[PDB]
């Protein structure tokens, strides 16, 4: 019974990993109904490891390869679009407010 | 690798039919077990008959 | 709950029966899987009035959420259902008694009741040869010669007792076979032919 | 502006077909009958500006590879890959991974907005296309 | 019955995967028959590994 | 180890080659690529 505690937030945590690196939180593998107080709690881990592979599944479907581009932000350059830029903007800069 | 990725649930599912064969051989032993105490008892009552 | 939760039972018809089968099955305390799929169905094609399709059954059992209303009718679909497990179990039907029956044995009155009752009768009498005989009547190729191979009855007799009510050539349906024990239990009680 | 393209619409765009590259001609035939690709790098010495990346996808015009696979990125141009780490031993196949020396590409190289900003004199600059393909001949 | 579906696909990516990086499409090894009805697909995954 | 004056952007066509047989399938042929220190590999693991 409290191992059952131990392993479900183990199962929203994959869940909430999946939710985070593939931004989609309206689906949801892990669901209820996986205690049954009949059967005092036997079988849980059939039914929390059939929605891990579910989700399993759903992930190799939606991994693939991915575009990957880096950008380097002269920040100079974005500090002059309010022309107050950074060379005379940290140097005229001397308080202690 | 994918081929190890189907490996493992393929050893789960083997898992998952040992355990579902262990329950329903299981289960049709109780019912045989419930049948001959129902038999019992109303074999009971002729014998006290 | 357990319906609810699990896998979503599937939109298609004939995955509907065999995904929804195992808990039925389990709640009804009933024998095999398949049973309990084939039962579905018996009530899906025939049952008193108001009762939910099971398709209807499954778009109502997973709903946002269940009405005051509308969830006293799937205790009655879970009743009606429950009666039918009784109808099967208090003449020991077969799985294969079952699956010829369960696509549209009319079940609800007493007079339907005494043609599955003599539907069982004709199957028990048939015994272990009874597999071909319910396998050829749901093909279209029942026939008098193999059903006299399995009644271990000659062939001129159950074709005479065919003349009887008469259906005589075409044995399609179970409903047919139904008009032949007390056809050939008359023709024992009195030693003469059909 | 011009959709379907072997200055396209506001950017640039590259094609070949790799059968007119002449890979069965750059080995004998005895060594062995199919030729696969690898891994493609691409190496595109033009002055930069410092502290500047560099607009550029790569991109497989036939559809028999992996979902993201056909595609590839860039990033500085000088012998990059899409990546950032290059490891042959993941699962995870190289893009441009499989693909056949014989037909089915028109090489898409495209260059997002060619129009007149700080890419143009990149690409103006840029003299010449170096990419550098790994094959398997097996 | 609802993990046999999942673990299916796995032995149909492996094929696939196989078929990928050696080019021979026209062999096939997961082949039918792993699931039986008459054994309420008892042995599936045996027959698939 | 091939140290010839080489155009640049230019791989070097050469093939290395075991003359029996006694090796594995693929194991008895190398490439080559540019002639200087090049195994026919591009990763150099011997832990493979």
């Amino acid at each position: 019974y409290r191992f059952y505690d131990l392993t479900a937030a183990r199962c929203m945590m994959a869940e909430k990993a999946y939710a985070w690196q593939t931004n989609d939180t309206a689906t949801r593998y892990i669901k209820s109904g996986a205690w049954q107080s009949n059967n005092a709690g036997l079988m849980a881990g059939e039914s929390l490891l059939l929605n891990l592979a579910e989700m399993e599944q759903a992930w190799l479907k939606r991994d693939s390869r991915s575009l990957e581009v880096t950008r380097t932000v002269s920040l100079a350059a974005v500090y002059r679009t309010d022309n107050v830029t950074l060379a005379e903007g940290i140097a005229d800069l001397l308080k202690g407010n | 690798q994918a081929l190890d990725s189907a490996r493992s649930l393929t050893g789960q599912l083997m898992q998952f039919g040992s355990t579902l064969l262990g329950l329903i051989e299981r289960r049709d032993a109780e019912a045989m077990s419930e049948l001959l105490q129902n038999q019992a008892g109303e074999l009971m009552l002729s014998s006290l008959r | 709950d357990l319906l609810r939760n699990g896998g979503i039972d599937k939109t298609n018809t004939k995955t509907l029966y065999t995904t929804m089968a195992p808990v039925i099955t389990a709640a009804m305390q009933l024998d095999i899987t398949e049973s309990g799929e084939a039962l579905l169905r018996w009530l899906d094609n025939n049952h008193p009035a108001g009762i939910l399709t099971t398709s209807e059954a499954r778009k109502l059992i997973i709903k946002k959420g269940q009405t005051a209303g509308d969830k006293e009718k799937l205790a009655a679909w879970c009743q009606a259902l429950a009666q039918r497990v009784l109808v099967i179990r208090t003449f020991t039907l077969s799985n294969a008694e079952l699956q010829t029956l369960s696509q549209g044995a009319p079940a609800g009155t007493i007079t339907e009741l005494y043609n599955i009752s003599d539907f069982h009768n004709l199957i028990n009498r048939c015994g272990e040869q009874a597999g071909t005989v319910l396998d050829a009547l749901q093909s279209g190729t029942l026939t008098v010669k193999i059903l006299a191979q399995a009644l271990n009855l000659s062939e001129e007799v159950i074709t005479q007792a065919l003349t009887l009510a008469g259906q005589k050539p075409e044995l399609t349906t179970w409903a047919q076979l139904a008009v032949l024990p007390p056809r050939l239990d008359l023709a024992d009680t009195l030693h003469i032919t059909p | 502006g011009s959709g379907n393209i072997p200055t396209a619409d506001n950017q640039l765009h590259a094609a070949f077909n790799l059968k007119a590259l002449n890979i069965k001609d750059d080995y004998p035939e005895a060594l062995g009958t199919t030729r696969r690709i690898k891994q493609i790098s691409v190496t595109l010495p033009a002055l930069v500006e410092p502290y500047q990346d560099m607009r550029a996808i790569f991109r497989y015009g036939g559809n028999s590879l992996p979902a993201g696979c056909k595609a590839i990125a860039l990033s500085h141009g000088i012998n990059d890959d899409g990546l950032f780490r290059l490891d042959f031993n993941d699962g995870r196949w190289l893009p441009f991974e499989g693909i056949p020396v014989d037909d089915d590409n028109s090489l898409t190289l495209s260059f997002p907005d060619a129009t007149g900003e700080k890419q143009k004199p990149l690409l103006l600059s840029l003299t010449d296309i170096i990419i550098h393909i790994r094959y398997t001949i097996c």
